[PDB]
């Protein structure tokens, strides 16, 4: 064993890249499916409560990745990858969970959208500050600032598509829901099977128990910290729970796309497999916590 | 910000355990790999061997199994590639390179590495 991935084969890499970019397009269009400008004006009056959730999820996510990296003294590059993992919008799935259980979707979607179009703002600065903290900031000259911004703007293009679509005929979202479900299911299964077959040996390099423990705890920890903070600021139970679970689940697609495009494939290697395990684990744990809550309200 | 430098002058046919030593000067931090390379005329650089400076795990490319090695000199800030006596074939310019990247596997790709010494030219 202890062999480097049998790399050099481009067509599989390109298939990975193209499916990832198209899922980025479709998910950010699904963001554009939601109308918010009407709520933007109304919520500008008292956004302080909303802004608290925003700054909380912007702050906790990096520091959590930082502290879990430190506590497991994780090697530098995968700790950096985890840092990328913590910082991502992750709103569609959260919206789905909340709609499944309860809540006013109007808030969840607007926090998601503003998280997106402020991520390009705070993303680079948080990367810059917390890169220095790994040991001395060894990656300082490897962070692709402008390339990250390019990835971000390509992500943001479907946001522009959706927002201008609001100005035009909103009827198009009547068919939008179907297609969205089919494309998300197909892309999920496709990435699973392709990222499995394309590299087999390196998966064992990507399955270290430390990675499993982090990918499990840190989203759960995000849930807990959102819960406790929203309890601290006297917010209602429903808003507290919504913001908690919105924090708990991130954007695997954005992180994966940044990992593949911003850094060399051999640099990321099977560590690219981490966000998939992440995402499936938040799916499982979110369902479990939904069931646990429905048990709690009973008794 | 690490400066590299090499020392090798073995130009002989098979039967020479050629002393190769790559003195390293710089921030010898943790978790940085360091490797050795090739330049035969007209073909690009390609990986041969490497080792994490911190843990000490080494790897060997296919051509060098049983034929090369690498040794850490961490107290004196040196790396020690003793290539075993090799056929007249392997005549090539060799290099040194190291990345601060720390990972379980061995990074192999040409373009990844950053710090380059004045790699020695040796024939066999």
């Amino acid at each position: 064993f202890t062999l480097p991935p049998n790399f050099g084969k481009r067509p599989t890499d390109l298939a990975l890249s193209v499916i990832l970019v198209v899922m980025l397009f479709i998910i950010m269009l699904s963001l554009g499916c939601t109308m918010e400008f009407s709520k933007i004006k109304a919520h500008l009056w008292k956004p302080k409560g909303l802004a608290i959730a925003l700054v909380a999820q912007y702050g906790i996510m990096p520091l959590t990745a930082f502290v879990l990296g430190k506590v497991f003294r994780l090697n530098n590059i995968e700790a950096l990858a985890i840092l990328i993992c913590g910082c991502s919008p992750g709103g569609n799935l959260s919206n789905i969970f909340s709609l499944a259980m309860k809540g006013d979707m109007n808030l969840s979607i607007v926090m998601t959208t503003c998280s997106t179009f402020l991520a390009l703002g705070m993303m680079p600065l948080l990367l810059y500050i917390y890169s220095r903290g790994i040991y001395d900031g060894d990656l300082k000259d490897k962070v692709p600032y402008k390339g990250i911004v390019i990835s971000l703007v390509l992500v943001l293009i479907p946001c522009t598509i959706g927002i201008v679509l609001k100005s035009k005929r909103p009827q198009y979202m009547r068919y939008v829901i179907k297609g969205g479900m089919i494309i998300i299911l197909l892309c999920s299964v496709a990435v699973t099977v392709l990222s499995a077959i394309n590299v087999g040996k390196s998966i064992m390099f990507a399955m270290t128990p430390h990675l499993i423990a982090t990918s499990s705890l840190m989203p759960f920890i995000g849930f807990l910290l959102g819960y406790v903070l929203s309890a601290l600021f006297c917010l209602n139970g429903r808003c507290r729970r919504t913001v908690s679970m919105e924090t708990g689940c991130q954007n695997v697609q954005l992180c994966s796309t940044i990992l593949n495009v911003a850094f060399p494939p051999e640099v990321i290697g099977p560590l690219f497999f981490f966000p998939l395990l992440y995402m499936i684990f938040q799916l499982g744990e979110g369902l479990l916590l939904i069931a646990i809550f429905w048990c709690y309200e009973k008794f | 910000q690490v400066q590299l430098v090499e020392s090798g002058g073995g130009l002989v046919q098979a039967g020479g355990s050629l002393r190769l030593s790559c003195a390293v000067s710089g921030r010898t931090t943790a978790n940085y790999n360091m490797g050795w390379f090739r330049q035969a005329p007209g073909k690009e650089r390609e990986f041969v061997a490497g080792i994490k400076w911190s843990s000490g795990s080494t790897y060997v490319a296919d051509s060098a199994k049983g034929r090369f090695t690498i040794s850490r000199d961490n107290a004196k800030n040196s790396v020690y590639l003793q290539m075993d006596s090799l056929k007249p074939e392997d005549t090539a310019l060799y290099y040194c390179a190291a990345n601060y990247y720390g990972v379980s596997w061995f990074l192999i790709s040409p373009s990844s590495y950053d710090y380059w010494g004045q790699g020695t030219q040796v024939t066999v």
